[PDB]
């Protein structure tokens, strides 16, 4: 004879239901931090993976069109271990390169200060 | 404006000089006539020890304010030392960022390695599979 | 009894002229402007 | 140095004038780094999303192959 159990289990499951889809949601928004774009995206390509990503970018935002809700947690998890193992001597190259990338775009500033 | 001992606003306030705290004539008269001390550190004191607050000699001042050049330029330290703690949170969340990038950018150099030569399998699976 | 102090004090005092400030954050203009658009 | 006093008037102006766009320029620059970093993490789910169709044509392909 269950009283009061069913409830806690039923908002135990509703709990467990709202943590897969928090996680699942998106690893860049769930984390932390554009406008629609289908000309830049006709401009970057005038290759074929940078145009993969502008049209994923497109979707997940939803002049913009959406469409594409169709493309999976277990094929991500073998991709990202596979990748993995492809991928002291790698410290230092990271370390360089991060350096290099270390050492028109004044407009943008301009009116962020602006808006600031 | 207040007395240490009571509490109250002292209506005639004589500073020590071997604890350095405002009270009021009245009441540290009778702390030193019980013992000869200073209420707050216990140090000897005396009544000729004890001074009366006075105006400072010949020389006017003016009340503390925004205006007046020592207050001006306390303020414009507190302008830069609050501002040099504005740059370590965009200094220390720049180490964050340029450290995940450089993760971030590895496993893209690692990766797209590994879609080139998967385009080539399945495009030569497709190329060999199709002429048999 | 003073350093280089006294020197520009005592002179600006005698000439009657304050030492001119920064005349140029309430000004600007619109349309380098990137770096003071920054400052702001 | 010996330097007009009223010259250092204009020289403290200067300095703070300096000191906020070397502080405005220093912050607009972590904005957009971390802008750019946000479009790579884009491609790099992306990508790994176009690996899994790919291997797909090569399963299929290795099924086909067999036969």
């Amino acid at each position: 004879e269950e009283r009061e159990i069913d409830d806690t289990y039923i908002e135990d499951a509703a709990d467990v239901d709202a943590r897969k889809q928090a996680i699942r949601d998106a690893e860049r928004v769930k984390e932390m931090k554009a406008v629609q774009k289908d000309l830049p995206r006709p401009s970057e390509v005038n290759l074929r993976p940078l145009n993969v990503e502008p049209p994923l970018t497109d979707l997940q935002k939803s002049t913009m069109l959406h469409y594409d809700l169709l493309h999976e947690p277990s094929g991500n998890k073998k991709g990202k271990t596979v990748g993995f193992g492809t991928n002291t001597y790698l410290e230092h190259n990271p370390y360089e390169k991060f350096s290099k990338e270390e050492l028109e775009s004044l407009e943008k500033r301009l009116e962020i200060n602006r808006g600031h | 404006l207040i007395c240490s001992i009571s509490n109250e606003v002292p209506e005639h306030p004589c500073v020590s000089p071997v604890s350095n705290h405002v009270y009021e004539r009245r009441l540290i008269e009778k702390y030193i006539a019980e013992n000869g001390t200073d209420p707050i550190n216990n140090q000897p004191l005396s009544e000729e020890q004890l001074i009366d607050i006075k105006v400072a000699h010949p020389i006017r001042p003016k009340p503390p304010s925004a205006t007046s050049i020592p207050a001006i330029l306390k303020a414009l330290q507190d302008e830069w030392d609050a501002v040099m703690l504005h740059s370590f949170t965009l200094r220390q969340q720049l180490q964050t960022t340029r450290q995940e990038l450089s993760h971030a950018l590895y496993q893209h150099d690692a990766a797209c390695r590994v879609i080139a030569r998967l385009t080539k399998e399945v495009t030569a699976a497709r190329e060999a599979l199709a002429t048999l | 009894t003073d350093i280089m102090r006294n020197e520009f004090e005592r002179l600006a005092a005698r000439q009657p002229i304050e030492l001119l400030s920064m005349k140029r954050y309430e000004l600007p203009a619109p349309s380098e402007c990137v770096n003071n658009s920054m400052a702001q």
